[PDB]
RNA sequence: UGGUGGCGAUAGCGAAGAGGUCACACCCGUUCCCAUACCGAACACGGAAGUUAAGCUCUUCAGCGCCGAUGGUAGUCGGGGGUUUCCCCCUGUGAGAGUAGGACGCCGCCAA
RNA sequence: UAGGCCCAGGCGACUGUUUAGCAAAAACACAGGUCUCUGCGAAGCCGUAAGGCGAAGUAUAGGGGCUGACGCCUGCCCGGUGCUGGAAGGUUAAGAGGAGCGCUUAGCGUAAGCGAAGGUGCGAAUUGAAGCCCCAGUAAACGGCGGCCGUCGGUCCUAAGGUAGCGAAAUUCCUUGUCGGGUAAGUUCCGACCCGCACGAAAGGCGCAACGAUCUGGGCACUGUCUCAACGAGAGACUCGGUGAAAUUAUAGUACCUGUGAAGAUGCAGGUUACCCGCGACAGGACGGAAAGACCCCGUGGAGCUUUACUGCAGCCUGAUAUUGAAUGUUGGUUUGACCUUCUAACCCGCCGCCCUUAUCGGGCGGGGAGACAGUGUCAGGUGGGCAGUUUGACUGGGGCGGUCGCCUCCUAAAAGGUAACGGAGGCGCCCAAAGGUUCCCUCAGAAUGGUUGGAAAUCAUUCGCAGAGUGUAAAGGCACAAGGGAGCUUGACUGCGAGACCUACAAGUCGAGCAGGGACGAAAGUCGGGCUUAGUGAUCCGGUGGUUCCGCAUGGAAGGGCCAUCGCUCAACGGAUAAAAGCUACCCCGGGGAUAACAGGCUUAUCUCCCCCAAGAGUCCACAUCGACGGGGAGGUUUGGCACCUCGAUGUCGGCUCAUCGCAUCCUGGGGCUGUAGUCGGUCCCAAGGGUUGGGCUGUUCGCCCAUUAAAGCGGUA
RNA sequence: AAGCAGAAGAUGCGGAGCCGCAGCGAAAGCGAGUCUGAAUAGGGCGCAUGAGUACGUGGUCGUAGACCCGAAACCAGGUGAUCUACCCAUGUCCAGGGUGAAGUUCAGGUAACACUGAAUGGAGGCCCGAACCCACGCACGUUGAAAAGUGCGGGGAUGAGGUGUGGGUAGGGGUGAAAUGCCAAUCGAACCUGGAGAUAGCUGGUUCUCUCCGAAAUAGCUUUAGGGCUAGCCUCAAGGUAAGAGUCUUGGAGGUAGAGCACUGAUUGGACUAGGGGCCCGGGUUACCGAAUUCAGUCAAACUCCGAAUGCCAAUGACU
RNA sequence: UCAUAGGAUAUGAGAAGGCAGACCCGGGGAACUGAAACAUCUAAGUACCCGGAGGAAGAGAAAGCAAAUGCGAUUCCCUGA
RNA sequence: GGGGCCUUAGCUCAGGGGAGAGCGCCUGCUUUGCACGCAGGAGGCAGCGGUUCGAUCCCGCUAGGCUCCACCA
């Protein structure tokens, strides 16, 4: 789906409106790729992400919009963080 | 001017051409239809056979009587010479 | 009496009574035939100790239901007329409802 | 004879160009800006091709697109479509291929049948480019720039949600928006405001001096534009002489009132009026003349135009193959072909020199350059409104849009049957392998009692209980001796048929005893050719499948066909025009229509206007001085309308000017009643239509608002 | 028949061929039978109930322009740029007047410049305005003087200028400062000829008389609705022949009018009352609401316990 | 360089062009229309254009018709139909 | 006026077999801790009718809203 709304349903980003604002940052990425709110996701999907100094990687298993809460973060995986 | 429409009251079934077709003292054939109908508004008596559509028929050649099944309740029957 | 058929409940519903030695029933038990979605209630099998209570027949009645006139009226074919979203006149026809009243059965065949 | 001027605004920078013969413009062009393409045989364009423009030019040039001087600027989105590039992977042609399969047949064979080789037909794997799918970039490319909730925030969605600037605008319906200016008065104009129905940045935004036979508003001067006309001159008109047409025309000795009538009469009826013939003038009528209505509709009519309508074509791109051969390698299975490099002699050169030849053609020689490429031919795929041919339904109380299009049930339907409407109500495009057949069995729904969990309502026994239930489904008809509900056994939800009937334009559809064969259930009679009856479905052609004592082009086979059974279509616009199809026309055209629409007329009068009835109630009290609720009844034929009767071989349609005319439901004037009439002024009602019933601003306007007057500033009809 | 002979003839010859006599079946095939079928069954089609053939007249149909005239339009081949659009080559016309640029010089001015004032100079898609060209505004004319003009004014008027001559571009095209405008008084696709008597479910027209009979304007289906097909209605002829029709009588089906409430629905009032309140001590009252039941009452196209008149279908005979 | 192209000269009743708007042989090749629309199809290989002719043209002596104790070039007519 | 879409907790959503997922505003609580919370405001199928044992879920009638259309003389 659309990247900042995979954001929130994933709770990552609380306010699809962050979400979009941080991509239009362009602090965050996807398979090295710089990305925008629009971004088209998958399963599969390898996230590059920045808060700050922050750099976080993570992988994209599912994808909903129903999404109640600790069934959120079923939706991905973390992987690895640097800053 | 003005804009209307949406009936959709308008259609009804092919007329389907039921009631007798053979008269009391009618002389009759064999296989002769006598009164089509829908159930039975008349049943058979004697001589004469219903069918799958409800429809009754003559069994042999004859003369046709209608009368009833006592009270409120019809019949007819062939009757030969 | 019993069985069995026919006729639109004028046959029925309902109330009251009478009878069963024969007959018909109720009734006594399942070992067999057979059966009960449960079972001898029923269906089958056999029996006859006792019971006319029921069922079944015979009487009564008109409370319910049923049948049903005559007359009148509406309606109406036809003809004619009129102030004609309707009405009126004439020959003829003619209900329903409501009555009068009828009726708690008529006819047959077989067996003792 | 040779400018009228000024203030302000919109549009376009300007000078120019344009619809010869309606439109001069805000349109076109323009210089300028920007994007893109193109390395020179350019590109593009014309042409079948040669040959050409481009250009006797060479990216500071040429072509195309958009925008339009100048000044300040030209914001966000590349998600979609386009282009550009990439392109690992998937898909995809023709061609190559050539495992296998059929047919045939020598031969083997008692027969059945098998059957080598060859021929023939079909042919799988594999390979097979561009393109498409996919990924990036690009907006002075196509194009797009939102909503909700809350009193700036929160939220949904977006590819992104309109920045600056401007704004009731050439865009603003509401609207004459509000305010102010200007004016006595300003729907116009100007300036501001902004909740911008529906501004917006090269379809460019905002501004802008100069310019404009541009559009618009205001002002000075001037004027017969007007108040409100008067006079004069000249040409026609008029008379006389000379000459002398035309359109049109059924014949005509051609009156008006009302009425009728194809609904608007000269000619018809009734009544009134009128001596016969001409001249000059007017133009109300002859639904006048002219032009087979240009609007509307129809035509299985046409033409032009568009496109992500259908089918095709050109053109372009790509590939295979022939021209088109010599090598060195490479990898594959069997030598072979494929691939990369290289060469040259093919081919090509709008490169040079010489000769033909005084020739920028060509054509021979020599060189040179490129090179088995290209180009061309054949075949194939893709793209392809650049182009062509065509389609784009009907009904319809005009058409269009809407809705519907076949079948079943009921009502309408008028006691046989049948019977319409864009009349009223509802259903079908199935379901059951038991929900069928047969045999046997029994009888429902609800109510009252009693009774755990049980409860108002399960299940329970219980009496009442033609039937209030059920009947696969909608409704009607019908059924309780079951057609309803159970159980057992089964598959007649059979084959061949079918006297004779129903319905019917046809096509078709429906019922059917009874016969034969083989069965099911039942002891037997006997029932069973689907279901409780009525819907549950579609032609033909074309193909496909199976079976077949049919035919099989000399013969035997075969191919193929026929017969039988059967499958494939919402062909639903459901008797189906094609296998294959959407739109604009205001640039339009033809044939017809008053069979059909807009104006007017006509019928109606729902609506409109006016009048009236009851009278509660208001009116301090009091219904009726004046008002008059809920309700009711009429008139008129000025409104909006309904119907389509005349008119489509033409009835010109708003408003205004001139000219008037009629009605009265009277605005004034006149005469009266009542009064909640002191007077003056008034209200209301009655009789009265003789006469009169203003000038300006705004708006095309009618209407309406406003200013100032007036005795009053009437309502309507006359196409 | 063609054909030969025969005066463009009649005729003769010419029997190849055609129709019929036997049909049925898809066909093999069989045969007054045949096909289906398992069937000597039944049924269909046929025979038994037989007349065709050749020619002619007449009616009708089919194919051909097919009753006549009539389109807009389509295609092919040609003619046209003496008009007009654009272009090429060569020529030619634009009275007069005005403005006053650039540059140059001088002077002031500046370090120099810049800048400023005069003179010269003579530019300009510059100005005014005749010829010339164009056509906005009005009027007139509108069977005109004129198939686009005249009169009075108007715009441009040395530049994208006007104009002549000679040439070029030709229609599925050309040209176009673009209006869909022009291309010989025409143009959303020129003109002539031909295909071609295009087609026309459309309109108009269709010529002497008399007599007999005498309609329809309905159904169904239709890319069909103003057309067509079949049926219905008319006529003519040959047959059957007396069946037909009317009335009387008799018997039937049919559920409309009407009427009624027994069903379904709608509905009025009353009585009682489950129940629920409000009032007093689990009760005890209340007319506070009130289910069902009941009494009586009204109504119905899609409701009937009932049910006509008329009409409809038949039978018997009678009369006509 | 032979040599060729090319050039020069002489002979040729060569051939050109026309037609009769008809007949025929071929190369090209429509649309209207009909199909009650329409594209396949028809109209129609017509019209039209072009090139060749001759009095005729074209075809023509079997790599045939066919299926019998077989016919023997083409063409045209009647039949087949 | 006609047609289509929509009308579920304060907001946004799913779901013929019993309406439940998330989010937000205000208040209150709350605390050592890098915005990491909790409870209440409150969580209710626009309405009407019908079919079903049942309806948000099927059907029908009406209202409110959004979009489209409301043309030819």
């Amino acid at each position: 789906m659309r990247l900042d709304k995979f954001l929130k349903v994933s709770r990552l980003i609380k306010r699809r409106t962050l979400a979009k604002e941080v991509a239009d940052q362009g602090r965050i990425s996807i398979n090295g790729n710089q990305a925008k709110a629009s971004s088209d996701v998958k399963p599969g999907d390898e996230l590059t992400v920045r808060f700050g100094q922050k750099l976080v990687t993570v992988q994209v298993n599912e994808l909903k919009d129903t999404t109640k809460k600790e069934e959120a973060a079923n939706m991905y995986t973390i992987l690895k963080e640097e800053k | 001017k003005k804009g209307v429409g949406s009936t959709k009251n308008g259609r009804d079934s092919e007329a389907k051409r039921l009631g007798a077709k053979r008269a009391d003292g009618q002389f009759v054939t064999g296989g002769s239809i006598l009164y089509r109908q829908r159930g039975t508004k008349i049943y058979p008596g004697e001589n004469v056979g219903r069918g799958g559509d409800d429809t009754l028929f003559a069994k042999i050649d004859g003369t046709v009587k209608f009368e009833r099944f006592g009270r409120d309740r019809k019949k007819v029957s062939v009757y030969p010479v």
